[PDB]
C-alpha cells in the first residue's frame, strides 16, 4: 500500500529507518516515525512540529533515555513494531477519512496520534504537546494551505 | 507494506 | 509479498 | 501472502535468494526459483526434478551460460523479476485451483510452468523436460503420496 505515500511520506519512512539504524535499534517504532517526520523538513508535519514546540534533538535524547543506543548496529532493513504497523495502517485510514487518496506526512502524524498508546505518544506528551492538540492543529493546517 | 523499509 | 525475500 | 507458504516452500524462496546472491545477480528470476526448488531437497518438487532427469549443476551452468556470474556481489535482499513475481502469483493460483489452501514446493513448480515464457522454461526445455510434462507429472505426484 506504500505506493499511495507521497514522495515526502516515503521519505519519512526511509528516514525513520536511518534513525533506528544510527541509534542502533533492532526495530522501527512509533518514536522513529516521529523522528522521520521531523527529519523530513520541507513537508507538512515537520513545520507542524516546529510550531507546537517540538524539535528533533529533544526527541532524539528522550529516546536515548527511555530507549538508549544499542550495543551493535543492525544492517539490512529494520522491521516495524506492531505499534508502528498500526500507525501506518491508521495513517492510511485517516487519509481516506479526510477524503484524499494519497497519504502525505500529515496523515502519518494523524495515524500516529490515533494510536496514542506507544512510545511516540509518551515522548510527545513528555515534550509539551497533546494528541488531539496536534490532531486538530494539523487539521487546521490542511485548512491553512 | 507492512513489515519493514518500504515493504 | 511480492517485491523480495519473503516480503 | 507468503504466510500460506509451507516451511519448505518458503525455504525454496530463501534458497532462491542465496542462489541469486552467490551467482552475483541483482534480481531473483524464474531460474533462481527453479534453483531453490532443486536445492530444497526433502520436499516434493526436488524429488520431482531428480525424476524427470533434471539436476542442480546443469541448471547452475546453463544460467552461467545465458546469464553468467555478476562482477559484484549484491547485499541485502534481492528483488524479484516480474517473471518471478508472476510465478509466485500463479503458484498461489494453482494451489487454490487444486483445492489446497497452503502453498507447497509443488505449487511453485506448477506456477513456474504456467508462466512458461521466461528463463526457467527456456532452461528446462534445454535440459530435457516439458512444461505440461512436469505439470501433469507433479499432478500425478500429488496423486502418488
Amino acid at each position: 500500500m506504500f505506493e499511495r505515500f507521497t514522495d515526502r511520506a516515503r521519505r519519512v519512512v526511509v528516514l525513520a529507518q536511518e534513525e533506528a539504524r544510527m541509534l542502533n535499534h533492532n526495530y522501527i517504532g512509533t518514536e522513529h516515525i516521529l523522528l522521520g517526520l521531523i527529519h523530513e523538513g520541507e513537508g507538512v508535519a515537520a513545520k507542524s512540529l516546529e510550531s507546537l514546540g517540538i524539535s528533533l534533538e529533544g526527541v532524539r535524547s528522550q529516546v536515548e533515555e527511555i530507549i538508549g543506543q544499542g550495543q551493535q548496529a543492525p544492517s539490512g532493513h529494520i522491521p516495524f513494531t506492531p505499534r508502528a504497523k498500526k500507525v501506518l495502517e491508521l495513517s492510511l485510514r485517516e487519509a481516506l477519512q479526510l477524503g484524499h487518496n494519497y497519504i502525505g506526512t500529515e496523515h502519518i502524524l494523524l495515524g500516529l496520534i490515533r494510536e496514542g498508546e506507544g512510545v511516540a505518544a509518551q515522548v510527545l506528551v513528555k515534550l509539551g504537546a497533546e494528541l488531539t492538540r496536534v490532531r486538530q492543529q494539523v487539521i487546521q493546517l490542511l485548512s491553512g494551505y | 507494506w507492512l513489515a519493514l523499509a518500504l515493504a
